[PDB]
């Protein structure tokens, strides 16, 4: 069977900024060579007869990049297929698509546009062959990490991973990150379900060369909601009983293999490169057949383009490539660094671990710790850099200018932190709450009588109260929500404006909760205990008697059985107002 | 064995004559994995067993399964579609969702205890609509079966409000029940004369690996008829068809028409099929262009239907406040649906369309979800919207369909 690949070219998350805003992350390169070609080179390299290339944003830029090189040539044995749209914006998105276009057939690889790695992973695949072979296509993802200690610099917070796996047979049975958690919580039935064996694991760096079956593509189709790589896997392991599918794991301890989402991942990985962690994948051995790429090998990892014209007194001590036509002045100390090729050096300066691109001129006196230079820069006399500082597309900086350790300067005024020029200067209480919360949120957003009354019902059969109670409930509550318009007024005529419209607007949901007899003479005994308890405005205890009259809600002679129905309910209810209100409805009655 | 034909002009809901589909009863209760062994008890264990395959959408999905109801050597005259989805969210959006759908809801209750799924099974019931309870708990003690169904009639008695009116309490029970059921649900109105629509829920692959050169059957889709009759030899109409992005842009949706080679439900069933069951046809399709469920969220037309592919919908935002009976001990903001964020996934179930669509923009009125596949039922039906709360897609809101943007190739 032959080797599918699929690279996403466009990792859609917004680290590098406004890095990105000027080329793609996926062409920026670490020692003047591309990270699509690094991946590319290692996709050959693994044995990848066909790969996929995913590009959403710049994607001409990308397409014109990788047309000149060693990929889509007639005599590359990796044939490459550019595929762009303008509509995925995510990982799952480019993986529906591949199952909506039907490319793959089984065993395919799923890598991003941004990985540094050398493994050769025909071991991995003859285990998940084996599983798939054995278990009939049971295990789906075989993801690889790398061992390493977790205080590594490669590793940095932001993506540190820690999984719970099985020794024994190398399945996953649990994937977390760490942004931002001190403590970490497990799941109990993984124990439960394998009782052979169980282990936790954070010496595991993350590839991202998740080798897969095209069941991934079968369940991002499905599954909307899984937007990436760890959502697939978060959404597949609490759910083993439905989609079962168990991700397996393999470990690697010779071979490199990480990707970048920082300034910090790109250092290190650049500093892991420079200092050959990833040979064969050497910048010296130009595996991108480019003649102004191409270096030679000094001591000290000291890395030599041609035509450099170094100076008298300029001394590279470690970890220094130098590009092509970068010339270098004199007294120079360059360490740790990456120059790209065609800079400009001026006299008496330090580098670093300075990332220095191509076109880029830097004046005399300039010290520069730990910083990015991207292309076409420029910086003049008596400046000297702090660490983490980003000079991106041809920022000039002006002399005696110093900048703080977080700098990030770009032509984009609000991605960037400034932007430079020539000079630098510029039981029933819950059910109760839920009701009222629900006649608030009706109240403010204007929501209909039938979907009120299907919330009314949903709260009924939620807190299984009775009807009489769910009733008694709703006339408390709309007792209380016109009594919450006034805070302290203490009189009848707000009370009352506050609940005539209210039970103009809710007189169908009243009528819905209040509808039988026995349903009426409650309602009329939660309104004598709202005027006991709101006697404040009694006065208006009268005028909601004559409005339960009027929208329907109590009947006249639910009415009169409440007011021959006798204490201190029925001295209330023997004032001026109510046998008044009750005069005016036996003479409108007829 | 049956003994329809091609010849007719203007069949009946409760027609004899075929046997095969007549009426639907969907059922949402508190099965937990219970349900499916009530309609193998009532029906039949291996009686639907016609094309099978991985499954794919298991909670997506809904399952019919026919039942031939007989009485008095019998004599059949209404058949009984028992639709028992997994999980209750999704058969209440589905019904919820335009006209024509669980006709006959049946609220499997249980006699054990009255517990919070039966609560968001009669919220379920209550937001879809003829309820028919039943107690499942057999084999129990004389007072407490007494005990748990005076509890089960003061539960219904609260649901006597808007539908509680159903009284049931291994086999006799079972013959009792569809009894009540023949007698109780009534036929209900069912458009023959307008054209077929069948909605692919779950498509198969007839041909077998290693196969004939001549002996090729391809594109054996299977769903269910929203209304019309379907015929052997009309060319049915793939309103979806193959959706393809090769222009480097909008993806072109070619409709592919393919003549109905055969209409084969889980039985031998004849040239005329009706709506009310799960209608399997096998047309002249390519088996690339029809894969295990490839071909499914298609509404297969028969005349050209009006519903053009649409890319993004703008529909009337109305999310509810909490989430219908669903509501446990602990209660600590859990029932509390948000608010429609940006580029948040929902899965807008259009009738029997369950389609995935992100949320680009919405001003309190209405959001402009953009479908990730492309969806064609109506300009202005009642779509649903649903949200996965905890590994379970279960429903938020409804609208209706205010605005879209078609898109229709050749």
């Amino acid at each position: 069977p032959p080797l599918q690949a699929v690279l996403v070219a466009d990792s859609f998350d917004r680290r590098f900024f406004p890095i990105s805003k000027d080329q793609p992350r996926v062409l920026l390169p670490l020692a003047n060579v591309a990270l699509i070609d690094y991946t590319l080179e290692f996709l050959t390299a693994t044995g990848v007869q066909e790969t996929f290339v995913f590009c959403c944003w710049k994607a001409a830029q990308i397409k014109e990049h990788l047309l000149k090189s060693k990929w889509c040539r007639p005599t590359s044995l990796n044939v490459v297929r550019i595929i762009t749209s303008e509509l995925y914006r995510s990982l799952g998105d480019v993986l529906r698509d591949v199952d909506a276009k039907a490319l793959v057939r089984s065993d395919f690889l799923l890598v991003y546009g941004d990985v540094i790695s050398n493994i050769n992973i025909t071991r991995a695949l003859e285990e998940h062959r084996l599983r798939r072979k054995l278990e009939k296509n049971v295990s789906v993802m075989t993801m690889i990490f790398k061992e390493s200690s977790p205080s590594h610099p490669t590793r940095c917070h932001e993506d540190n991973v820690v999984v719970a796996v099985d020794s024994t047979t190398n399945r996953v049975l649990h994937f977390q990150k760490t942004q931002g958690l001190r403590r970490f919580a497990f799941p109990l039935s993984l124990f439960q379900g394998s009782s052979d064996g169980v282990e936790v694991r954070y010496d595991l760096l993350d590839c991202h060369i998740s080798i897969c079956s095209p069941q991934v593509a079968q369940l991002f189709t499905d599954n909307f909601d899984y937007q990436t790589r760890d959502d697939f896997v978060r959404g597949l392991l609490v759910n083993e009983e439905i989609l079962g599918n168990q991700i397996h794991m393999h470990v690697t301890a010779k071979e490199y293999g990480a990707r970048v989402s920082n300034l910090h991942m790109y250092s290190a990985v650049c500093a892991d490169v420079i200092r050959r962690w990833v040979y064969p994948l050497t910048p010296e051995a130009n595996f991108t057949d480019s003649t102004t790429q191409s270096c030679t090998h000094s001591r000290h990892n000291i890395y030599r383009g041609p035509e450099v014209s170094l100076g008298h007194g300029s001394i590279l001590e470690e970890n220094v490539l130098l590009g092509s036509g970068t010339v270098i002045g004199s007294n120079c100390f360059i360490t740790n660094s990456v120059i790209g090729p065609g800079c400009h050096i001026g006299d008496n300066v330090v580098l670093d671990q300075t990332y220095l691109w191509q076109g880029v001129r830097v004046a005399a006196g300039a010290q520069i710790h730990q910083s990015l230079l991207c292309d076409n820069a420029e910086v003049k006399e008596r400046v000297t850099l702090k660490p983490r500082s980003v000079l991106t597309s041809q920022v000039v900086v002006g002399p005696n200018i110093t900048l703080p350790e977080g700098s990030v300067i770009s032509l984009h005024p609000p991605d960037a932190e400034e932007d430079e020029d020539d000079g630098e200067f510029s039981d029933i209480k819950v059910f109760q709450n839920e009701v009222l919360g629900t006649l608030q949120r009706g109240k403010e957003e204007n929501i209909s009588c039938d979907n009120l009354v299907l919330e009314i019902n949903s709260l009924k059969y939620a807190y299984n109260i009775s009807l009489k109670e769910v009733m008694q409930v709703l006339s408390h509550v709309v007792l209380e929500f016109p009594l919450q318009q006034m805070d302290s007024p203490l009189d009848s005529s707000r009370y009352c404006a506050l609940l005539l419209p209210l039970l103009k607007a809710w007189s169908p949901v009243f009528r819905n909760y209040i509808k039988r007899a026995a349903d009426h003479l409650e309602a009329l005994a939660a309104i004598e205990d709202f005027f006991l308890e709101h006697e404040a405005l009694g006065i208006s205890m009268a005028k909601v008697l004559m409005a339960f009259y009027q929208l329907e809600i109590l009947a006249e002679e639910t009415i009169l059985s409440w007011f021959s129905q006798r204490d201190k309910g029925q001295q209330l209810r023997k004032n001026q107002q109510l046998q008044r209100f009750i005069q005016w409805l036996k003479e409108a009655e007829e | 064995l049956t003994t329809l034909d091609v010849t007719k002009l203007t069949p009946l809901s409760h027609e004899v004559i075929s046997r095969q589909a007549t009426i639907n009863i969907g059922t949402i209760g508190h099965v937990a994995h219970g349900k499916s062994t009530v309609v193998k008890a009532i029906s039949g264990v291996h009686t639907v067993r016609f094309k099978n395959e991985l499954e794919r959408n298991i909670t997506i999905k809904l399952g019919y399964a026919n039942a031939k109801i007989y009485k008095l050597n019998f004599k059949l005259v209404r058949h009984v579609s028992f639709v028992d989805c997994p999980g209750h969210d999704i058969l209440m959006a589905t019904m919820l969702n335009g006209a024509a759908v669980m006709d006959a809801a049946l609220l499997l209750i249980a006699g054990n205890e009255s517990c919070p799924q039966p609560q968001t099974s009669e919220h379920l019931a209550a937001i879809e609509i003829h309820i028919l309870i039943l107690q499942n708990k057999i084999d129990l003690v004389k007072e407490s079966q007494a005990k748990e169904q005076y509890e089960q009639i003061l539960a219904f008695v609260q649901g006597t409000v808007a539908e509680g009116a159903p009284i049931i309490p291994l086999k006799y029970n079972i013959e009792v029940v569809c009894e009540y059921i023949v007698k109780k649900i009534p036929v209900p109105p069912r458009d023959f004369t307008s054209e077929p629509r069948l909605i692919v829920i779950r498509s198969f692959d007839v041909n077998k690996p290693g196969c004939e050169v001549d002996d090729l059957k391809g594109g054996v889709a299977g769903g269910s008829i929203l209304k019309g009759v379907l015929k052997v030899g009309q060319e049915i109409e793939v309103r979806p068809g193959i959706v393809s992005k090769d222009s480097e842009g909008k993806l072109m949706c070619k409709p592919i028409f393919s003549k109905i080679v055969s209409l084969f439900a889980e039985h031998n069933d004849l040239q005329y099929a009706a709506p009310g069951g799960l209608i399997g046809v096998g047309t002249k399709i390519d088996p690339t262009l029809c894969r295990a469920d490839r071909m499914v969220g298609q509404v297969l037309g028969a005349v050209g239907a009006l519903p053009e592919i649409f890319t993004e919908l703008e529909i009337s935002y109305f999310l509810l406040r909490r989430l219908l009976g669903v509501r446990t001990e602990g209660d600590k903001k859990a029932a509390k649906v948000q608010k429609l964020s940006k580029n948040e996934v929902l899965m807008v179930n259009i009738g029997s369309l369950s389609t995935g669509g992100r949320v680009s923009a919405v001003k309190a009125d209405l959001g402009k979800i953009v479908l990730t596949n492309p969806v064609c039922t109506e300009v202005g039906e009642k779509i649903a919207l649903s949200r996965r709360v905890e590994k379970h897609w279960r429903l938020i809101g409804w609208g209706q369909i205010r605005r879209g943007v078609t898109i229709k190739p050749t």
